[PDB]
């Protein structure tokens, strides 16, 4: 299920439904993100999976799949 | 000169959650205190306060609520409630250099300030703080957060005056009209409720202690046994606007505000002089060539204050001293959020002609005798009245409110 | 309406501890910003500050700084310096309904609020918190904290807005002097710096993080590798005077208010719009019949804010040229503290002929070709000066001050 | 140092009057010029300076230098 809590959190943050979180929907091109909504996903992820994301790979992380990649990527 | 109305109304109060849940409260005397089991567990002696009575999760749009502490969330409600009352469509508010807001807190958010510490010094450091303690914590986060999503493009500031902050925040309002600089101001505040910021007045020894299993009785403003004031949060706004602009609109207008004192005392930090609150009623009353009906007393039931309020109104008024009533010994006291609290439940007195009573009262001051405090909800026409609002620091605002016409 | 003059000043920053030492330090393109040790330690990422480099140690008596915060300190001594500097003793000022103060902070004080919910979690409780927090912490401390030692009479509120705070009191200011309700008030601010407020800006990604190693570099506006403004803090006041008051007393008089914008962008929380510091530059100049020979720029230093101000500016103004320095660069940014000593650095420009620099631009970004941006001390006889402070919540102030005949 | 010397350190730093000011027969209200939230602090002073912990009932009879020496004398 970890699709499933990986969209709410994305809707939740940004007000999107299951549907429209893509693994190359784009937070802020697609689903409405500014920068400080970026800040607080990141946070929200590091809350699920319980990891520590470094600004430096935090940066990178932009779609759906570019987080997924951490989500299974190392759990 | 230009001249300026009340045009809308909105509230969020601990005796009711709008206007009509408030005007209820009020002819029925009805206490919004209760007791607080959060004060309690804090360690605090006064575990009474004036709570509002509403869950506000998810009452506004996620991405807008993101930035806000419980002030701005208050102050938000009241003015969708105001703007709603006047009339006014986004067409007519929206995107409009002559449309302002002036709205203040007294406290900010001492909630989230807190949050933010101990949130950077437990395990995940700056990552369980994240971006929005600013916006919720800083001093103008009730204009801030207001100004941006209601889309005001004239004045957007705070004014912050302790526990006068609404009140002089309506008063520069009236001033932005009568400089002819907006055509509508919102005016009015918000205060969260909490016991970060609840304990730091029961150490100065400020608070109600003596009354935690009895909570509607512990505010008793003029009461002999009154033992310190009870806490209270919520929210209040007021649309300000020129008198003209109103009248070719044909909007619904409560009362012209024709007088605005705003004075400090120089002196005690903590205490009233006497001197500056009559100064700022005479202020408030110049020019004002109709006697003042009702006066909506700052009376916080506090020993230290409750007469030094009422000594200077003898001193202004001498004999002719007007109806009295302190809705605090209802309300609480909401500091920063009162001042607009108060002025509406003024307006409401005025536009349904009625006088709230001054409850519980058991033994009516001994320095008290002599005046009018009207203890039972009494019937009667008003047509002008008069709130006074005070804070630390010394500092002194009035608003005297008249029917038009 | 009446005519606003500033007659005296004072200040408190990161280049000077009063007006000669920061007219030195203008002079010389002097950083303010040192290494934090504080900052480091809390956590943050953001290792340097604008720090005042004073001893305050003994300089306010026991009864009056025992209600103090930093904020309240550092606006405390500027007002002393400006009472000195304006010529004004206890007789003229004090104990006069005629003369008030408007002075804020953008945060109250994040210290003490935090050190009031530790003391209340501690062992002591209640007992440690101590009678002082609420005059510390709440928002308008700065002028609570100011009226009551100094004995001011007249009006006694703080104006908040985020960065734009001494900006609009100042403007405040003129407004009651136009109005004809005060002679003198003083006005300005202080914030106080603390890794309490500082780290919620830290997680906002806000300050800079890439130039610890070099503090002088870190702040660095519209250079292509700004990376975040550096938190500063500090005081600063100055005495608003109504003309004809001033000149029948033999005072010194630096600069007329000419004008005073005050807008609202209703758009973005932490961005600015543009059309909102568009309007408010030019409320600032309507009626103005100079050229506007020296621009302060807010100018934080931010990769998105330094660029729409200049896209602002080139609005305004178009072919013509004024002179542009981000004083910033070498001050920091402190906050509500930041308008009123923008506006003394702008009047010491004024005052002695010359355009302090715009420093740390290493490679100009694209985006502020075509403007004289200033980087080196010209020296140049002007005659009147622009000030631009605009804060989160999209609110906006301008200044502009002009030689007097 | 003393008992007496601490005590009067105490009062006349919260105070913000001159050691000359405090002598054993001083009132803090009417001779020293305490207010209220002085009362507060300088109980708080006092019980920080020498580990001790008053109780408010004692504490409201302790208006005068001599009377804080006699208390913290009696109370180690
Ligand atoms: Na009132
Ligand atoms: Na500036």
């Amino acid at each position: 299920t970890i699709e499933e809590r990986v969209k709410k959190i994305i809707g939740e943050q940004l007000g999107v439904k299951q549907e429209e979180v893509t693994n190359n929907a784009s937070f802020v091109e697609d689903l409405g993100a500014d920068s400080l909504d970026t800040v607080e996903l990141v946070m929200a992820l590091e809350e699920e999976f319980d990891t520590e994301i470094p600004d430096e790979e935090a940066e990178k992380i932009t779609t759906v799949q570019a987080a997924i990649d951490y989500i299974n990527g190392h759990q | 000169m230009k001249r300026a109305v009340i045009t809308g109304l909105g509230i969020v109060s601990s005796i009711g959650n709008n206007q009509q849940e408030v005007l209820a409260s009020l002819r029925e005397g009805r206490s919004g205190i209760t007791f607080s089991q959060e004060l309690k567990d804090s360690g605090m002696r006064s575990h009474v306060w004036g709570n509002v009575k509403l869950d506000t999760t998810g009452l506004i749009d996620r991405k807008v609520v993101r930035f806000m502490s419980d002030a701005s969330i208050y102050a938000f409600l009241s003015m969708e409630q105001a703007i709603a009352d006047a009339g006014l469509s986004p067409e007519a508010y929206q995107n409009n250099p002559r449309v302002g807001l002036i709205a203040g807190s007294g406290g900010g958010s001492p909630r989230f300030q807190v949050f933010g510490a101990d949130a950077m010094r437990g395990p995940r450091g700056l990552k369980a703080v994240g971006p929005y303690v600013v916006t919720k914590a800083m001093a103008s986060g009730v204009s801030a957060c207001l100004a941006t999503p209601f889309k005001i493009h004239g004045v957007n500031y705070s004014i912050s005056s302790a526990c006068a902050t609404s009140a002089h925040c309506i008063g520069n309002a009236v001033e932005q009209i009568q400089l002819g600089k907006q055509d509508i101001v919102f005016a009015g505040g918000g205060e969260e409720l909490c016991w970060e910021m609840a304990c730091e007045f029961d150490a100065m020894g400020a608070l109600s202690t003596k009354y935690n299993d009895t909570p509607e009785k512990a505010s008793r403003t003029y009461d002999a046994h009154r033992d310190g004031f009870v806490i209270a949060g919520g929210g209040g706004m007021v649309v300000v606007e020129e008198l003209e602009h109103a009248l070719a609109r044909g909007a619904h207008i409560y009362a012209e505000i024709v007088g605005y004192g705003a004075t400090s005392d120089g002196a005690d930090m903590v205490a009233p002089s006497g001197e500056g609150a009559v100064r700022c009623m005479k202020m408030a009353m110049h020019g004002v060539d109709t006697p003042i009906d009702y006066l909506n007393s700052h009376g916080t039931s506090t020993p230290v204050g409750d007469v030094k309020e009422l000594a200077a109104i003898r001193e202004v008024f001498g004999d002719k001293s007007p109806a009295i009533s302190a809705t605090k010994a209802m309300t609480g006291h909401s500091l920063g959020a009162a001042g607009v609290q108060e002025a509406i439940y003024s307006l409401l007195m005025l536009e349904h002609g009625f006088i709230a009573p001054s409850i519980n009262i058991e033994e009516l001051d001994e320095q008290a005798a002599g005046l009018n405090i009207v203890t039972e909800t009494t019937d009667r026409e008003l047509t002008t009245v008069m709130s006074n609002s005070f804070g630390f620091g010394g500092t002194n605002a009035t608003l005297v409110m008249r029917k038009l016409k």
